[PDB]
RNA sequence: GGUCAAGAUGGUAAGGGCCCACGGUGGAUGCCUCGGCACCCGAGCCGAUGAAGGACGUGGCUACCUGCGAUAAGCCAGGGG
RNA sequence: ACCGUGAGGGAAAGGUGAAAAGAACCCCGGGAGGGGAGUGAAAUAGAGCCUGAAACCGUGGGCUUACAAGCAGUCACGGCC
RNA sequence: GCGAAUGCCGGCAUGAGUAACGAUAAAGAGGGUGAGAAUCCCUCUCGCCGUAAGCCCAAGGGUUCCUACGCAAUGGUCGUC
RNA sequence: GGACCCGGUGAAAUUGAACUGGCCGUGAAGAUGCGGCCUACCCGUGGCAGGACGAAAAGACCCCGUGGAGCUUUACUGCAG
RNA sequence: CACCCGGUGGAUGGGCCGGGGGUGUAAGCGCCGCGAGGCGUUGAGCCGACCGGUCCCAAUCGUCCGAGGUCUUGACC
């Protein structure tokens, strides 16, 4: 069926994962954002 | 005259229903055997409900025997909302209407 | 694909009325052969065994 | 149809091992006339008769068993060797009115 | 006392509609508070002597909440009790 | 918590009592749950257990129901209660 | 100050004890356990695979794996599984 | 193989409300509910589609808002090059 | 569902049994040919509801409900 879920730790990971967040000017944004924000944890958290 | 009962009771209330309404109003020990050998489920249940209840009396209601159901109701309350197929996108649960049951056990 | 669905609140009443032929009737069961009690109008039982040959337990 | 048999079969087989089963009003009303039948073959006794009845059940033991064993506890009466007698509960969620069956004996 | 002939009213309810009494189901409601909201006076910087923020972590006996963190419900010194 | 891969969305949910004294024991029962005793000012205050309304499902009773039309109904006259 | 916004939120009735059991690869019998077993355990007939309804390496999911206890709800019926 | 009878479970959009018959007439001009009339007991289950202007969706075909969005050239202007 | 016939003083199911109908001479042994087979026994064997016997089998035993006889007038015994 092919949904567009099948995660890859590598995958989604990578993409995602603290650092680049972090590495990005944007990323970093909203993250920080987020953070305080709201509260809770975080992607690669994830 | 005594009573027997028990409500957060898994079943068909209505079903339930045709339970009594049939060994309804009644000599005790005679009934005794239209559930003890009627049908549908409930029956079972609804036999237990008659023996706790012609024991309270006598044991602390007190005459056995000439006595038997001078009247049995049943009530719905708590469901039990149950969640279904996803209309295939939205939530279709059903509900297994919990069952109240109480019964009346006076002598003749 | 709903063509066909009431049209109007069916009404309590009628409802059930509806709901109305419906009714039990208690098993006609009998009484023992010797087995002395009530059993299933044509068979022996927890209580029996018999019939005219022991083809039971208890 | 092949499940129709095969019941009767393994039924039959069963059976002749007890001679009297728990099954459901007709389930054994008609166990009965075949296995019945079969039965009446047990009676013929030979060769051929042999050569059926095992055609269907499917095993020297039995098959034999029968045929000499019982067969003779019945040489004499006419068809009926079994009594199918209804029974006074039912199973479960179901409600079936099932019953047993047995050689008349 | 019987028979025919006619003539008119009644009981019987499978469930049902209204009224009454007693439950059940459901939580409105009033009243209530360890919480907000709002405005005014106080205050106003943290950071590598690796911050803010998490990670995994000890309680004798365990997920959570906590305070610490490895010298983990705490180790020193002085004031209050 | 939960749907979202993500950025993000983003809920619901408080209340026994003066304090537990939170129901030892005996009963039908596999139990839950129901019958007594005991706390008690009251437990139809009893463990999501203050107030706990309506809708909606029950159990009995009064009246009423099989040549009859309209949600309604409201005006008249009659019998049962 | 509210019927009334295909209004929002919550509960609650409908149709309705009719529609569905997620492939027409079928079962049935004997014993055993249990408060209670069409739906559990042993056993004996029988049917369906067999290029799979095979074992294997991966990726994904992370104790779901075993063992002793237990069934309140999840198992679209039971259920001691 | 469902559907039907049994046992077990047990939804769903739409719906003001309703005990909702045909007629020929009517009204906003295609009426079970208004008039006259004719047949007309009370309920149900297995069905058959016609009417309830049935359900789905505040017509996409229409016009109307000096609404919007995309492509076009000797439309207006302006920028990129 | 209602509807019809029967409920062991029964033939109502099945069973058996004769009968029909239907399949084309069976399982075995036999005798011919290296074999394949054939020919025989043998219109055999096997038979699902069709026509009819016989209490082998199974419809045992048992319950429940059910009337009483409404008011007036008159016509006759």
């Amino acid at each position: 069926m092919k949904r567009t879920y099948q995660p890859n730790n590598r995958k989604r990971a990578k993409t995602h994962g603290f650092r680049a967040r972090m590495k990005t000017k944007s990323g970093r944004n909203i993250l920080a954002r987020r953070r305080a924000k709201g509260r809770h944890q975080l992607t690669v958290s994830d | 005259e005594a009573k027997a009962i028990a409500r957060y009771v898994r079943i068909s209330p209505r079903k339930v229903r045709l339970v009594v309404d049939l060994i309804r109003g009644k000599s005790l020990e005679e009934a005794r055997n239209i559930l003890r050998y009627t049908n549908k489920r409930g029956a079972y249940f609804v036999a237990k409900v008659l023996e706790s209840a012609a024991a309270n009396a006598v044991n602390n209601h007190d005459l056995e025997d000439r006595l038997y159901v001078k009247a049995a109701y049943v009530d719905e309350g708590p469901a039990l909302k149950r969640v279904l197929p996803r209309a295939r996108g939205r939530a279709d649960i059903i509900k297994k209407r919990t069952s109240h049951i109480t019964v009346i056990l006076g002598e003749k | 694909a709903k063509h066909p669905v009431p049209k109007k609140k069916t009404s309590k009443s009628k409802r059930d009325m509806r709901r109305s032929h419906h009714a039990l009737t208690a098993p006609n069961l009998t009484e023992c052969p010797q087995c002395h009690g009530k059993k299933l109008s044509h068979h022996i039982c927890p209580n029996c065994g018999y019939y005219d040959g022991r083809q039971v337990l208890a | 149809s092949s499940h129709r048999l095969a019941l009767y079969r393994n039924q039959a087989k069963s059976l002749l091992t007890h001679g009297r089963i728990t099954t459901t009003v007709p389930k054994a009303k008609e166990l009965r006339g075949f296995v019945d039948h079969l039965i009446h073959l047990a009676k013929r006794g030979d060769l051929h008769a042999r050569r059926l009845v095992l055609r269907d059940l499917q095993d020297v033991k039995l098959v034999r068993k029968l045929f000499d064993e019982i067969a003779p506890r019945y040489r004499d009466r006419q068809g009926g060797y079994t009594r199918v007698l209804k029974l006074a509960e039912r199973r479960r969620g179901d409600g079936a009115p099932l019953a047993l069956v047995e050689l008349v004996e």
